[PDB]
RNA sequence: AGCCAGGAUGUUGGCUUAGAAGCAGCCAUCAUUUAAAGAAAGCGUAAUAGCUCACUGGUCGAGUCGGCCUGCGCGGAAGAU
């Protein structure tokens, strides 16, 4: 429901953090809130997606870049790899080196952490508008 | 800026002072440990004697810790206590129910001596001298 | 009784047009600004201006106070201005400044669009918070009013345009 | 028909004390906190001091009725006053106690055998206002010159000639 | 009168009460550095806390306030073509 006025994600994510107790890690990042909620951001690959009808949701690689998020969207991906870096001490270990890492191991090594109960994911997408739900899907 | 405030005001039996009503909301949401604390606790108050009522004033370091000033047991306490009897009338004094000597108003002004706003114990004695009058004891020379 | 006896003090050369009952004030900032009072005299004086009732007048010394006040106000107006603040409360409410006319989302079916009178203009430093500046105190408020009759606060959550800061007591809902 | 006699009697009082007092001290305050004022009373009457708040429609009649050591005429704005009656130093001391805490740009003035001194002067004064620490720092001005410079001359020039 | 500032300490007085805590109720109805602050006049999480209060000192620089007797007015005052 990000179409809906008074909707900001953010605020969301550190309610969860602060009263339910487990760590969220925004697994996309929003392009815009009421009316501006017409694409989202994926930080895996770094890309961000649009619909149009259903149809334009059919369309599924470099839909867009995530433009003038950019300053917000480091320091999420950051975290990003900061979350897949404690699932083992060898992970860990890698990201203090100063090495580089993938996608592939990024779902890895978050899989373990949702798996076991550390680490909960967060998505995001307005249902009723019909956006963001495939996106969600894959994410399952 | 940090999670530091200072002279929170809390009164807990002396040395005992574990559960949610003794260490209320406030050590669990500033960070505070309430076992690091009764260990604290019981490092002030054990010569004053443990179980009395005790004033404690509480100042937080937000490395969820803590630092703790006793402005000693309260007077009022104290004379009821030094006097024995075990509680005042519902029309204390002019419907009295007990007796304290003068020797013994001045054993509590000596207890809480800086904490007393009286020039001198005399003074710091008539102070307490109209506690012990409003808690209904009479008082023998 | 008092203040009909505080005498202005003119600051920095004003311009001061006397017509033997109507007074106006320009200058730069609160410019043009204008008054017509009967039962008073005003001296212009050594800047420093005389106010009494015409004629010893027993209704009329009420109207000597009020002299003296809407002409403090206007020296007020040349160096200072005046009431700025009006700012909106909770979810959703949002408002944007175009031109002299003020579009605000206050939740109605249309954003409601408030064109201001002449002497007055308002922008916004981000769409929850409006600052106006304008030239006669009387108006600035009274803009301020008219506002703040699309939505009063209401009292459980606050909700509402707010003039100036506070506004409210606020309450409980289901209570006890 | 003008009945009240505690505005005409504690002038009186007032004005003998301080007419008595050694050294005080004049300062500014509102902004007072109960505390502050409570700690530094308690300290002062050791010390021979009180620290008070009177008046300055007190004061100025204190100054009309008799001629004022410690003032010359009082000062605008509220007025605090602490002055010592034993020890003549003290007055000014519990002001450089109170300077490091609350306010310390409170000061006006002090008196010193009434003559006034302003709030820069008064700070290094007060700092030292003990006689037998003064009257050896005065001594040792002119023991410097008188006797000493003599002696400690002739042992470095002892030194000199035995080590050539 | 306004404006600025203080508006405390023993002490969360005693009792009663789940709570009783200046401010539900009863009894004390005081003392203390004090220039001053009632063991409290009203609000306040019904009460812990929070806000104002008489009372205290500035700015302020003149009349001011409470009663009563008594003329006159006011609202209280809504019906049938």
């Amino acid at each position: 429901k990000m179409d809906r006025m008074g909707a900001n994600f953010l605020k969301v994510v550190n309610q969860i953090k602060t009263r339910l107790g487990a760590n969220p890690v925004p697994l996309q990042l929003a392009i815009g809130a009421e009316e501006h909620f017409t694409g989202v951001v994926d930080l895996v690959k770094m890309k961000a997606i649009n619909w149009n009808d259903a149809d334009q949701g059919v369309t599924f690689e470099y839909e867009d870049i995530p433009a003038d998020m950019v300053e917000l969207a480091n320091e999420w991906h950051q975290n990003l790899i900061e979350s897949a870096a404690e699932a083992s001490e060898e992970l860990m270990e890698k990201y203090l080196g100063g090495e580089e890492l993938t996608e592939a191991e990024i779902k890895g090594a978050l899989r373990q952490r949702v798996l076991n109960n550390e680490i909960i994911l967060v998505t995001c997408g307005s249902a009723f508008k019909n956006k963001g739900v495939q996106a969600m899907l894959d994410a399952v | 800026a940090k999670k530091v405030q200072a002279y929170v005001k809390l009164q807990v039996a002396a040395g005992m002072a574990n559960p949610s009503p003794p260490v209320g909301p406030a050590l669990g949401q500033q960070g505070v440990n309430i076992m690091e604390f009764c260990k604290a606790f019981n490092a002030k108050t054990d010569s004053i004697e443990k179980g009395l009522p005790i004033p404690v004033v509480i100042t937080v370091y937000a490395d969820r810790s803590f630092t703790f000033v006793t402005k000693t047991p309260p007077a009022a306490v104290l004379l009821k206590k030094a006097a024995g009897i075990k509680s005042g009338s519902g029309k204390p004094n002019k419907d009295k129910v007990g007796k304290i000597s003068r020797a013994q108003l001045q054993e509590i002004a000596q207890t809480k001596a800086a904490d007393m706003t009286g020039a001198d114990i005399e003074a710091m004695t008539r102070s307490i001298e109209g506690t012990a009058r409003s808690m209904g004891l009479v008082v023998e020379d | 009784s008092r203040v009909a006896k505080a005498p202005v003090v003119v600051p920095a050369g004003v311009d001061v047009k006397i017509n033997g009952q109507v007074i106006t004030i320009k200058g730069k900032n609160g410019e043009l600004t204008r008054t017509l009072n009967d039962a008073v005299e005003v001296k212009h004086a050594d800047n420093t201006l005389t106010f009494g009732p015409r004629d010893g007048y027993a209704d009329g010394w009420a109207q000597a106070g009020t002299a003296r006040a809407l002409l403090n106000s206007m020296v007020i107006g040349v160096t200072e201005g005046f009431t700025k603040k009006l700012q909106l409360v909770g979810v959703g409410y949002r408002a944007a400044v175009k031109g002299n006319v003020i579009n605000l989302s206050l939740g109605f079916s249309h954003p409601v669009d408030h064109q201001l009178p002449a002497g007055i203009t308002a922008e916004c430093p981000t769409q929850t918070e409006i600052v106006l500046k304008g030239a006669d105190k009387q108006v600035i408020g009274q803009v301020a009013a008219d506002l703040r009759a699309y939505r009063r606060p209401e009292p459980y959550k606050g909700k509402g345009v707010r003039y100036a800061d506070e506004v409210v007591r606020t309450k409980e809902a289901k209570k006890k | 028909a003008l009945n009240l006699q505690d505005k005409q009697a504690i002038v009186a009082e007032v004005s003998e004390v301080a007419k008595g007092a050694l050294s005080a001290v004049v300062a500014d305050s509102r902004g007072v906190t109960v505390d502050k004022m409570t700690e530094l009373r308690k300290a002062g009457r050791e010390a021979g001091v009180y620290m008070r708040v009177v008046r300055n429609t007190l004061l100025r009649r204190a100054v009309e009725g008799t001629p004022f050591e410690c003032l010359k005429d009082a000062f605008v704005g509220p007025t605090l006053i602490a002055y010592s009656m034993e020890h003549p130093g003290a007055a000014a001391r519990l002001f450089k106690e109170f300077a490091k805490a609350n306010a310390k740009f409170e000061v006006k003035a002090a008196a010193f055998e009434g003559e006034l001194i302003p709030a820069s002067q008064i700070d290094r004064l007060a700092t030292l206002p003990t006689y037998e620490e003064a009257i050896a720092r005065l001594m040792a001005t002119m023991k410097e010159a008188s006797a000493g410079k003599l002696v400690r001359t002739l042992a470095a020039v002892r030194d000199a000639k035995e080590a050539a």
